[PDB]
C-alpha cells in the first residue's frame, strides 16, 4: 500500500479519492491519504468550499514514483507534485503516519468497484490522451475542451481523445454510404480497433477514462466521448462477442456508481434509448438493460 | 440551415441552387394476392432536381429494376435519391455545381449530407414551404416519359418554358407553384382548366401552353379559385 502525503490543507475543500470523499476545513491538520491500493491507476480530486468552480485533481500510479501534494497560494490549487529523495519523503511520510494524520483509503474487501471501473485504464494511455510530459501523473479539471470540440482552444490543455464522427469520410467508405452509415462495423471493426486503438482492451481503457472524467469533473467533452464509443458499439452488426460482453460489464459498474442526482446531467436520453431499444445490440447488453430500467426508469 | 418565407427571394439570387424532392422516386400500386394477402407492385418514379432561378429540371427516371431483390425499400429509396444527386453534382463543371441544395423532406438530409461528404462546401438544407413537386407526375409530358422509360434515364426540361422572356424568376416559380398544386388538390379540374380552349396549344418543345399575358392573368385566377372551391368542399365552408 502507499501513500501520498500532503504538505498541508491552507483553503477548506472537498477531497476525492477514487470514488471516495471527504471534506477538510481550512488549515484542518490534514496530511494526506494513506493504504492506497497497489495494481490500480487512482484519482485524487478537488472541489473548494469557497468556489466549486473548477473541479480538478490528478490521475497518477503510485507504481510510477512517490507524490505528495501542496498548496500553491499563488495559481490557487493543490498541486501534485513528485520527490526524487526516497529518504526524505519516508521520513515526512513515517512523521506524519505516527501522528495519525492521514486518512484511510477506505475500501471494503468484498468490495470491487474501483477496478470495475479502471479494469483497461493505463497510466500510460492516460499520458497520451492529456500530454504533459514532464510529470508521470495528468492533471484534469472541469473545463479542459477536447481535440474534437476545439475543431468545432489552447491546445496545450487538451484532452486529446480518439476523435470520432458518424458523418465524417474516415467513417463512411466512398460507395458504401449507407452500408456504413446505418452499420457502423467497418468503422468500429477497422477503423478503430484494427487500425487506431489496436485491440479493444486500449478501446475500453478509453471509454472507461472518459466516464470517470465526465463524472469526477463534470467535464463535458468527456461525456460526449463516452456516449460516443458506447454509441459505436451498439450501432456494429458485428461485433466479437466477447466485446459485447464485456461492454455490458463496463456499463453496468458506470451505471451503478453515477450519483442518482447527477443523471440528468450525465446520461443522453437519445443515445440510451437508441442503444437500448433500437440498435443491433438492443439484446446484448442484458445487465445494463436491468439497472437502467430500475434505476432510471424516467431517462427511458 | 432551413429555407422557408422570411427567405424567400433567396431562392432568386445567383447563388446556384437546386430544390431535390424524393416523393415520386419509390411508386406503388397494391393489391390483393390470390389468397387473399396484400402485395405492392412498383411502377417507375423519378427524381425532381429542380433550379428555381433558371427553370432548369434534372429528371432522373427511376426504373423499376433498381428495385429487384432489394429490401426496405422505402428507406433505400432515400439513399438512391441521394446517390443519384452525388452522381449529378459529380458531372457537372465546377461552374455549375449548385452551392446548396435544399430538400422538401427533412428524411433527405442525411442521406444527402453523407453521399456529399466530399463536397463540405454545398450547404445541404431543409424548407418550411410545402412544396407541390408531387404533382410533377400531373406534367402530361413528365408522366409519359417517366412511364415509358425501359431502363435508368435522365431527363432534361426547362419547367418554365419561354416564361422568363417575359416574368422574373420570382413570379415564374410562384405560377408554377399555383399550377403545381392546384393539379395536386383537383387534377382533373386543373387540366380541363390548362386544355379547355383548344386554339392554345402546347408546343412540341413545351411543357404547358402557349398563354399570352393576359390569358396567364386568367388562368392564375382559375387556378386560385379551384383551390379555394376546394378548400370549401374539403372543410365544408
Ligand atoms: O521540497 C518541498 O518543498 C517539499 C516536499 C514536501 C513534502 C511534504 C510532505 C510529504 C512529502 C513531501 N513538501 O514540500
Ligand atoms: O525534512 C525532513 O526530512 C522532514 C521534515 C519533516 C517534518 C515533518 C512534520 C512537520 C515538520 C517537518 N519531517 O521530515
Amino acid at each position: 500500500m502507499n501513500t501520498v502525503p500532503f504538505t498541508s490543507a491552507p483553503i477548506e475543500v472537498t477531497i476525492g479519492i477514487d470514488q471516495y470523499s471527504f471534506n477538510v476545513k481550512e488549515n484542518q491538520p490534514f496530511h494526506g491519504i494513506k493504504d492506497i491500493p497497489i495494481g490500480h491507476v487512482h484519482v485524487i480530486h478537488f472541489q473548494h468550499a469557497d468556489n466549486s468552480s473548477m473541479r480538478y485533481g490528478y490521475w497518477f500510479d503510485c507504481r510510477m514514483g512517490n507524490f505528495y501534494i501542496q498548496y500553491d497560494p499563488k495559481d490557487g490549487l493543490y498541486k501534485m507534485m513528485e520527490e526524487r529523495d526516497g529518504a526524505k519523503f519516508e521520513n515526512i511520510v513515517h512523521n506524519f503516519k505516527e501522528r495519525q494524520m492521514m486518512v484511510s483509503y477506505p475500501k471494503i474487501d468484498e468490495d470491487d468497484t474501483w477496478y470495475n471501473l479502471t479494469e483497461f485504464v493505463q497510466m500510460d494511455k492516460i499520458r497520451k490522451i492529456v500530454r504533459k510530459d514532464e510529470n508521470q501523473f495528468s492533471y484534469v479539471d472541469s473545463s479542459m475542451t477536447t481535440v474534437q470540440e476545439n475543431e468545432l482552444s489552447d491546445p496545450a490543455h487538451s484532452l486529446n481523445y480518439t476523435v470520432i464522427n458518424f458523418k465524417s469520410r474516415e467513417a463512411i467508405r466512398p460507395g458504401h454510404e449507407m452500408e456504413d452509415f446505418l452499420d457502423k462495423s467497418y468503422y468500429l471493426n477497422t477503423v478503430m480497433l484494427q487500425g487506431i486503438f489496436k485491440n479493444s482492451s486500449n478501446y475500453f481503457g478509453e471509454l472507461q477514462f472518459a466516464f470517470l472524467n465526465a463524472m469526477f469533473f463534470g467535464n463535458y467533452g468527456s461525456s460526449l466521448q463516452w456516449h460516443a464509443m458506447i454509441e459505436l458499439i451498439c450501432s456494429s452488426a458485428t461485433v466479437p462477442k466477447h466485446m459485447l460482453d464485456k461492454l455490458d460489464e463496463i456499463l453496468y459498474y458506470q451505471i451503478k456508481t453515477l450519483p442518482e442526482q447527477y443523471s440528468d446531467i450525465l446520461l443522453n436520453e437519445r443515445v440510451w434509448n437508441i442503444c437500448l431499444y433500437s440498435s443491433f445490440q438492443k439484446n446484448s447488453l442484458h445487465n445494463t438493460e436491468k439497472i437502467m430500467e430500475n434505476k432510471y426508469p424516467e431517462l427511458l | 440551415g432551413a429555407m422557408n418565407s422570411s427567405n424567400y427571394a433567396e431562392l432568386f439570387n445567383n447563388d446556384i441552387k437546386l430544390f431535390v424532392d424524393d416523393t415520386n422516386v419509390y411508386r406503388v400500386t397494391v393489391h390483393k394476392t390470390f389468397e387473399g394477402n396484400v402485395a405492392t407492385k412498383a411502377i417507375n418514379g423519378c427524381i425532381f432536381t429542380l433550379n428555381p432561378k433558371t427553370g432548369h429540371l434534372f429528371l432522373k427516371i427511376i426504373h423499376t429494376s433498381v428495385w429487384a431483390g432489394q429490401k426496405r425499400l422505402s428507406q433505400l429509396a432515400k439513399w438512391k435519391t441521394a446517390e443519384e444527386v452525388s452522381a449529378l453534382v459529380r458531372s457537372l463543371p465546377k461552374e455549375e455545381q449548385p452551392k446548396q441544395i435544399i430538400v422538401t423532406r427533412k428524411a433527405m438530409l442525411d442521406p444527402l449530407e453523407v453521399h456529399m461528404l466530399d463536397f463540405p462546401n454545398i450547404a445541404i438544407r431543409p424548407t418550411e414551404l410545402r412544396l407541390p413537386f408531387s404533382a410533377a407526375m400531373s406534367i402530361d409530358k413528365l408522366s409519359d416519359v417517366v412511364m415509358k422509360a425501359t431502363e435508368p434515364q435522365m431527363v432534361l426540361f426547362n419547367i418554365y418554358d419561354d416564361w422568363l422572356d417575359r416574368i422574373s424568376s420570382y413570379t415564374a416559380f410562384s405560377r408554377l407553384t399555383l399550377l403545381l398544386r392546384a393539379l395536386k388538390t383537383n387534377e382533373e379540374s386543373a387540366k380541363m382548366i390548362l386544355l379547355s380552349d383548344p386554339t392554345i396549344t402546347i408546343k412540341s418543345y413545351h411543357l404547358w401552353p402557349s398563354f399570352t399575358d393576359e390569358q396567364w392573368i386568367t388562368i392564375e385566377s382559375q387556378m386560385r379559385d379551384l383551390i379555394l372551391t376546394e378548400y370549401g368542399r374539403k372543410y365544408n365552408v
